[PDB]
């Protein structure tokens, strides 16, 4: 009967707020630093959202004086011996509020300069619904954003800084609740504890933002390959194997519970990519996921001229701005060595090109991984000295990344005109 | 920030701005039709001509109709029920199949009284009871 | 039922004149200085007609 107490005593503080707030805010921290690669050193910075809300909202029109900006740009990226950051990860959930909109506007103001794509997640309060599962009911989010409720948001999608924000939808289950027959608490070598239950039913037992696995794939897409082509699709990047599902015996026979918050359909995968969101879609029953779309919050536009239309399609694509960013981490990092050496217009075009040259091809290699070694297709690098300043220059590169698959239509038909020898008149 | 960050020795920026003229979606070849449909019995028909919002028939003639309150209270010869008073057909049109001599008997309360018996009276099992077999 | 109060209390001053006169005379000020360009410094001068 002492078990009856413990099953009440401990279950009183595990269900308690504040206590399970740290759980959420550490389980999803453990999730990131689970892989441990050869050359991918993560790093923490525990800060309340409000302590940054006040920061950017006070220094939106003076970002260089922002305290955070002075702990990522001018601190490690700018300074000599400093080690620059790469792809920040916002563990927060951002709504459609006109306050949280600034939070992104500021963090992106940093990311844009520090060159570090800021990945985050968006709350279910965005689509104006109290249960994220009920987003499936919305037909097309494309027609949704036309609603005047998103006016402030559509303005932000037009900003340049938004080409570095990458917001994710859906939240993966990060902990299985405690049952004796399922996920038993590892008791002690004598203190019988394994017989210990929890208390949940519908949908309210710990979640974590998809942004984790998104970044935790960018890490993967670096130890294996070297660039960030390997974070999309099933066969290529985002697959995310083996997630923490859940099972429960209400009355039937252990009816499984999908690991993901929401079971996105096919046209949901797409109808979100246009809004500038990253859906974390699940394979029904398979207890797995995959990132089909990896788009920034930047507007895609349309345009009449075909070239212009294609430009905006690649810029919105996050996976490229991750790569183009890695060139900035090459320039402002390596060329710093020869800051005093005597060099020319024809010499800087050598050093900068001789490097990137090993990462540009046209031929395709078997398998995705063996080819994702080569992110770019071709590059131009036209540097040129400026008048007045003798020792100063001004470069201007332009990279065309290997355009990813994105979909296709198809019209099948019985022609009966292909082989006229069987249906023709002459016989 | 308009104040602009202090320039370092190697400032790289990455331009993400794109100019160009936006596109225009095609125009569906609209077809206006004008005829006395409601005979003066509809929400948009009862209003002055200076303000009659044209319909669209996005769905179909079945639902664009039901969108208009087309009812009618015209008299007709009585051959059902008791008491005087000619039969008063009174119901609003939902679908286009309402003029079908069938949906009428389902709508008009009086006629439905005879149809109600044909469900019970005609369903007399004089074939299950007559088929006794010992 | 405390919501019933607030839905009356605040809604009494948002609809009030003078208060919503500043709104009009600041919302349209924010509208101008929303873009923020590279070399276009606006400037104010609050004066009654």
């Amino acid at each position: 009967v002492i078990d009856k107490l413990i099953d009440l005593q401990v279950n009183s503080i595990i269900s308690n707020d504040e206590f399970r707030a740290l759980e959420q805010e550490w389980l999803k921290v453990q999730e990131v630093c689970q892989e441990d690669y050869d050359n991918v050193e993560v790093s923490i910075l525990d800060v309340k959202k409000e302590e940054l809300q006040y920061d950017f909202e006070r220094n939106l029109y003076d970002i260089s004086s922002s305290d955070f900006f002075k702990k990522v740009y001018v601190s490690e990226f700018d300074q000599y011996g400093g080690e620059p950051y790469g792809a920040i990860l916002g563990l927060y959930n951002f709504e459609n509020t006109t306050n949280d909109i600034i939070w992104l506007t500021g963090m992106g103001m940093v990311a844009k300069n520090s060159h570090a794509p800021f990945i985050a997640s968006i709350d279910k309060s965005f689509f104006g619904v109290k249960d994220l599962s009920e987003i499936t009911h919305i037909k097309s989010f494309e027609a949704l954003l036309e609603h005047p409720r998103y006016k402030e948001w559509n303005d932000f999608r037009n900003l340049d800084v938004a080409a570095y924000i990458g917001l994710t939808v859906g939240d993966f289950m990060l902990r299985q609740p405690y049952n004796p027959e399922n996920n038993p608490v590892q008791y002690k070598l004598m203190e019988g504890f394994n017989e210990f239950v929890d208390y949940d039913k519908n949908e309210s037992y710990l979640w974590g933002p998809a942004s984790i696995h998104l970044v935790k794939n960018m890490m993967r897409s670096y130890d294996k390959t070297r660039w960030f082509q390997y974070i999309r699709g099933v066969e290529s990047g985002g697959y995310v194997k083996n997630l923490v599902a859940c099972v429960y015996d209400n009355k039937g026979i252990l009816e499984t519970k999908s690991p993901l918050n929401v079971l996105f359909a096919d046209y949901m995968e797409l109808s979100l990519a246009n809004i500038g969101l990253i859906p974390f879609v699940s394979e029904k029953g398979t207890s797995n996921a995959c990132f089909f779309s990896v788009n920034s919050a930047k507007k895609v536009e349309e345009f009449v001229d075909g070239f212009d239309s294609a430009n905006s399609r690649l810029i919105a694509n996050l996976s490229y701005t991750m790569c183009i960013s890695r060139i900035s981490h090459y320039i402002k990092c390596v060329i710093r060595d020869k800051i005093g050496s005597i060099v020319d217009v024809e010499s800087i075009q050598k050093i900068l090109s001789d490097w990137i040259s090993e990462f540009v091809t046209t031929v395709y290699q078997p398998t995705p991984l063996e080819m994702a070694r080569y992110p770019f297709r071709n590059v131009s690098i036209e540097v040129k000295t400026i008048p007045g300043k003798p020792g100063w220059y001004s470069c201007k590169i332009n990279v065309i990344p290997h355009i990813q698959f994105e979909g296709m239509n198809t019209t099948m038909t019985i022609d009966t005109r292909l082989e006229p020898e069987l249906f023709g008149t002459n016989n | 920030a308009k104040n602009k960050i202090p320039n370092s020795r190697l400032m790289i920026n990455y331009e993400t701005n794109v100019d160009g003229v936006l596109k225009k979606k095609e125009l569906p070849y609209r077809v206006l039709v004008v005829g006395d449909l409601s005979k003066g019995r509809s929400v948009d028909a009862k209003k002055e001509f200076a303000d009659r919002e044209v319909r669209r028939v996005n769905n179909g003639v079945d639902r664009v109709l039901e969108e208009m309150n087309i009812s009618f209270d015209f008299e007709a010869p009585n051959f059902v029920s008791k008491d005087p008073s000619n039969l008063k057909v009174n119901y609003r049109i939902e679908s286009v199949k309402d003029f079908r001599p069938d949906a009428v008997a389902k709508k008009v309360p009086e006629i439905r009284a005879l149809l109600e018996m044909k469900e019970i009276l005609a369903s007399f099992a004089k074939d299950i009871e007559n088929n006794r077999n010992l």
